[PDB]
């Protein structure tokens, strides 16, 4: 299912990955100052890492109920980076359908989301469980300063 | 088979001690491969190399530190820096006190403060070959060489 | 013994030298991007460092843990450059767009600048001293509002670099398009998404049978057409 | 209170040292920028001497804020309304009177 | 350095003993290379198996053969870096095991 | 504002201490270099005694500049314009006067 | 310029500190060498006093050598040439006079 | 030579502190053992006025020992032929006289 697991602290539930409403705003003026000013750290996937093909894993019934490989690429990708290919397992996924989804869905989830942000925070960190959507503004990233 | 076998063999038995002997700005000189010769004052106690203070082109003579006394038989050599900065070495015939050597013919341009090293017929030479030079961004190279 | 010239080794082993000057130079015309000259100072009248005619900008730069090594490269070698007014992220849209761009370094000893660096004038200015190395980028390692560093490696290591070169693939093209092993000289036929185009500026070959077969070249394909979707 | 009234003794330090943004590596060339906007916000080493009895009311404001919650203030500097916060407050006690040096340090918030 | 790789091959082309009475030449190849390796790992091999060790300048890469060479360098005290321990070169041996 | 135009009254104090890359090899002998392409800059201490009413102007032009945007000034030593920034300025009030202890560190550009 | 040509002030300082080579494990016996040929190389704390127009010139003097570049000198300690070079030179500056505090470090080079 | 020959006009200052393995057992107990043989050795700040002209040939002395090779000495604290190094002997000249400040190790060798 395309979700992540959230424990609460209390309870157990589920985010999907859907673009969700609700989303957290943060700029230099609320988030915490290093000696050094870098009140965000970025750093991004290896080229060599972001695969633009799987070999899908599944039981197939009509073959016979033993594992056989559905392949999915992305061609535009592939055309213009090379061709990384990687291996996954779609978890209870039985017809040929089912698998191709999911090896399109890790495709494109490795060729978009790329670059990773640590910008530790002051107090208003425990409103903020894993999966919550935030805004990042960055002046030296954006010209002029447009937040505060 | 046969060749390739040996050689791997004969530099296991008798090529056996590596030197780290991080040097100065003379780093950027080196490339892995240059072959070297440490003249250690440890395996002497009579420090047979330095500096030169002074060089005397006609009736071809060099002022240095230390003392030097000849092989009473045999024919010693000096090792010094010619003007093109490469090691050439010369003959010693006789020494006026113990400082004024007398050479067989004086290189072009022998630089002042140049190193000398004075090498007896009758004695392991004890040469090395560089494998890595590392800078450490104070215009200083660690350098690392095998027995040659 | 490094490729170096008569007047830099003499210098090397003086007991008093001039400064030890450092010109880099990182070039993205191979991966979309620009040149630019750098250098972590300016000279004695405060204006860019002039070297060969070149003007190096000044500009916070400095990289740590370059070696040469027979037999690895082992620890690669680090390259940091200011990100403030955030020229660093304007360089590219995405920031490992800028990987297998090229670094060259250069060490010359300030004696040998050019004349017009000093107020005074120099007297041993020569263009041909200097050292130079020459690196690819591999991972701009991080990025923050002060600093980006990257990885650098020699051509010969660098991570793309393999032998025996050519992967074999089933419908995929290897040929570069229209390059010499392509071997097509047609007019416009079709873009990467096959859709059929008489526009020479948006043809380009999506590499695949189905675009082979638009250019109509089938004999020429870079691939192996029949071999197995999967691997193993 | 939110307020403070007494007055201070001509001994009175003031350190600026104003947020920059200073980038440079080894002894080379180096960018300064303004880094945020409230970028000098001042120190004042100050020193108070009150009689024996109301010493017990100003210990107790400085208490009453002890170190959060800022008040607002009037420094013999600017003459300008800011608010400022104490550190430490120091207390010496003599025969007849008692000694008070302080940390001021303005804030935005 | 295809002038450095000349010389190389010229070398490997001397005439040798054969083992089984007859001559030779010293090395030659006949692989046949079927899988991707490390490009480095590969250019080593090459590089090992006819005695040599690859040298990349920092410009260029040459090949410096691993034989009795000429433009021998000196260090002694008066040259090396002299730390605050009275330790200018530190030696270190292969393992008897090794 | 881009020049400096109040007096040292008693004189500074400057220190030099410049960058040089040195190397200390075995029988005494060494290398030395300037490091970096223009080493001693120097650092001065400036001391102003200024009115309790007109430090003010003093103090607005000082922090106008704030870390960066180095200004141009002639010290009474070699009487040269050279741009320099301040980073500190501590001030020390009292009844009648204000003293001004500022560290002005020269920069090539 | 090779040489140094300044009248000094009654009171420097002239360190020895001899360079040895000393290997002693814990607190047990140590043997001691001479290490390098050029066992004791001393350092000099110089005080000099100069007018104020003087003071370009030997701040001058000081700014080319600028750590590096050993000039030669006779200290009235021994009345010997030997080559020396500067590291630091802080200066005081007053209204008729002006003072250096530097610490000579002779050298082999 | 072998014996120091020149008078400490107004003494020095001589600290014992020996070298002692100890262990801190639990309820207040404890455990103590000299740690080497000869653990006392009673460092000396020995302090030394000399004319100008005999300062040159105790700088040979002294200097030609150089942090090694002990000489023979009698402090007058206690009237004994003992083996003492130095190592420093930082100088102090004036108009006059010169000042040493040396520190003397006693060597059981
Ligand atoms: S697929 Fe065909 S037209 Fe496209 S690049 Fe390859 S050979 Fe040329």
């Amino acid at each position: 299912m395309r979700c992540m697991p959230v424990w609460n602290g209390q309870t157990l539930t589920f985010v999907q990955d859907r673009p969700s409403d609700k989303t957290w705003t943060y700029n230099r003026s609320n988030v915490v100052m290093p000696d050094d000013g870098a009140p965000f750290r970025y750093s991004f996937s290896a080229l060599k890492d972001r695969h633009n093909a799987v070999e899908v894993n599944w039981i197939d019934p009509n073959n016979g109920w033993e594992t056989a490989t559905e392949l999915v690429e992305d061609t535009q990708a592939i055309a213009r980076y090379g061709r990384n290919v990687t291996k996954m397992d779609a978890f209870g996924c039985t017809s040929r359908g089912q698998a191709h989804r999911a090896g399109l869905w890790l495709i494109k989830t490795e060729l978009l989301e790329t670059q990773t942000v640590d910008f530790s925070v002051g107090a208003e960190g425990l409103r903020h469980v894993p999966g919550d959507v935030i805004e990042i503004c960055d002046d030296d990233y954006a010209g002029i300063s447009t937040g505060g | 088979a046969h060749r390739a076998g040996l050689w791997l063999i004969k530099t296991e038995l008798l090529e056996t001690q590596t030197v780290d002997f991080s040097v100065g700005a003379e780093g950027l000189r080196h490339v892995p491969g240059d072959v070297i010769e440490i003249c250690d004052d440890d395996y002497a106690g009579i420090s047979t190399g330095g500096r030169v203070l002074a060089v005397n082109s006609q009736t071809r003579t060099l002022t240095l530190d230390r003392e030097i006394t000849l092989p009473s038989s045999g024919t010693a050599l000096i090792s010094l820096v010619d003007g093109s900065g490469n090691p050439v070495s010369v003959e010693v015939q006789s020494v006026t006190d113990g400082v004024k050597v007398k050479v067989s013919r004086v290189p072009d341009g022998v630089a002042e403060y140049s190193v000398w090293e004075l090498k007896l017929p009758t004695l392991r030479q004890r040469l090395f070959r560089c494998v890595s030079i590392r800078e450490n961004d104070d215009g200083t190279y660690a350098i690392t060489a095998v027995q040659h | 013994m490094q490729d170096i010239r008569q007047e830099t080794l003499n210098e090397c082993t003086r007991a008093e030298q001039s400064a030890s000057v450092v010109l880099w130079e990182i070039d993205l015309t191979e991966v979309g991007g620009e040149r630019y000259f750098f250098c972590n100072e300016q000279n004695e009248k405060g204006e860019p460092v002039t070297w060969q005619g070149r003007q190096y900008q000044p500009y916070p730069i400095q990289g740590s843990g370059f070696e040469l090594n027979g037999k690895g490269t082992s620890t690669r070698p680090t390259l940091t450059v200011s990100n403030l007014y955030g020229m660093v992220t304007g360089m590219a849209e995405d920031m490992q767009s800028l990987v297998g761009g090229t670094v060259v370094r250069r060490k010359v000893y300030a004696r040998f600048l050019d004349a017009v660096n000093f107020v005074n004038g120099n007297s041993y200015a020569d263009p041909e001293q200097e050292v130079i190395s020459r690196w690819r980028i591999e991972q701009c390692s991080e990025l923050s509002a002060v600093s980006a560093s990257f990885v650098l490696s020699t051509p010969t290591e660098t991570d793309g670099a393999v032998f025996p070169g050519r992967i074999m693939l089933a419908n995929t093209c290897t040929w570069t398009y229209r390059g010499d092993e392509c071997g097509y000289s047609g007019p416009a036929v079709a873009d990467e998404y096959d859709q059929p185009t008489s526009d020479i500026t948006k043809d380009k070959c999506s590499k695949c049978l189905s675009g082979c077969k638009f250019r109509n070249n089938v004999g020429n394909f870079g691939g192996f057409l029949s071999i197995n979707k999967l691997s193993q | 209170m939110k307020t403070f009234r007494w007055k201070v003794k001509p001994g009175m330090d003031v350190a600026s040292v104003p947020s920059v943004r200073k980038v440079r590596f080894g002894d080379g060339y180096s960018q300064r920028a303004p880094a945020g906007l409230n970028a000098n916000l001042k120190t004042y080493s100050v020193t108070l001497s009150v009689p024996r009895e109301e010493a017990t009311v100003l210990e107790s404001f400085l208490e009453e804020h002890g170190g959060w919650k800022s008040f607002l203030w009037t420094p013999p500097y600017e003459w300008r309304q800011i608010k400022v916060t104490c550190a430490k407050w120091s207390s010496r006690v003599s025969m007849l009177r008692v000694e008070f040096s302080a940390e001021f340090e303005q804030v935005v918030n | 350095d295809k002038w450095a790789l000349y010389v190389i091959g010229q070398y490997c082309d001397q005439s040798v003993p054969d083992g089984f009475g007859g001559t030779e030449p010293r090395i030659t190849c006949n692989a046949y290379l079927t899988t991707q390796r490390k490009a480095w790992d590969v250019l080593s091999d090459f590089c090992s198996a006819m005695r040599c060790m690859p040298v990349w300048n920092g410009q260029t890469l040459t090949f410096v053969q691993d034989r009795p060479s000429d433009k021998t360098w000196t260090y002694n005290r008066s040259n090396v870096v002299m730390p605050d321990d009275g330790a200018p070169f530190r030696y270190s041996f292969s393992a008897l095991k090794d």
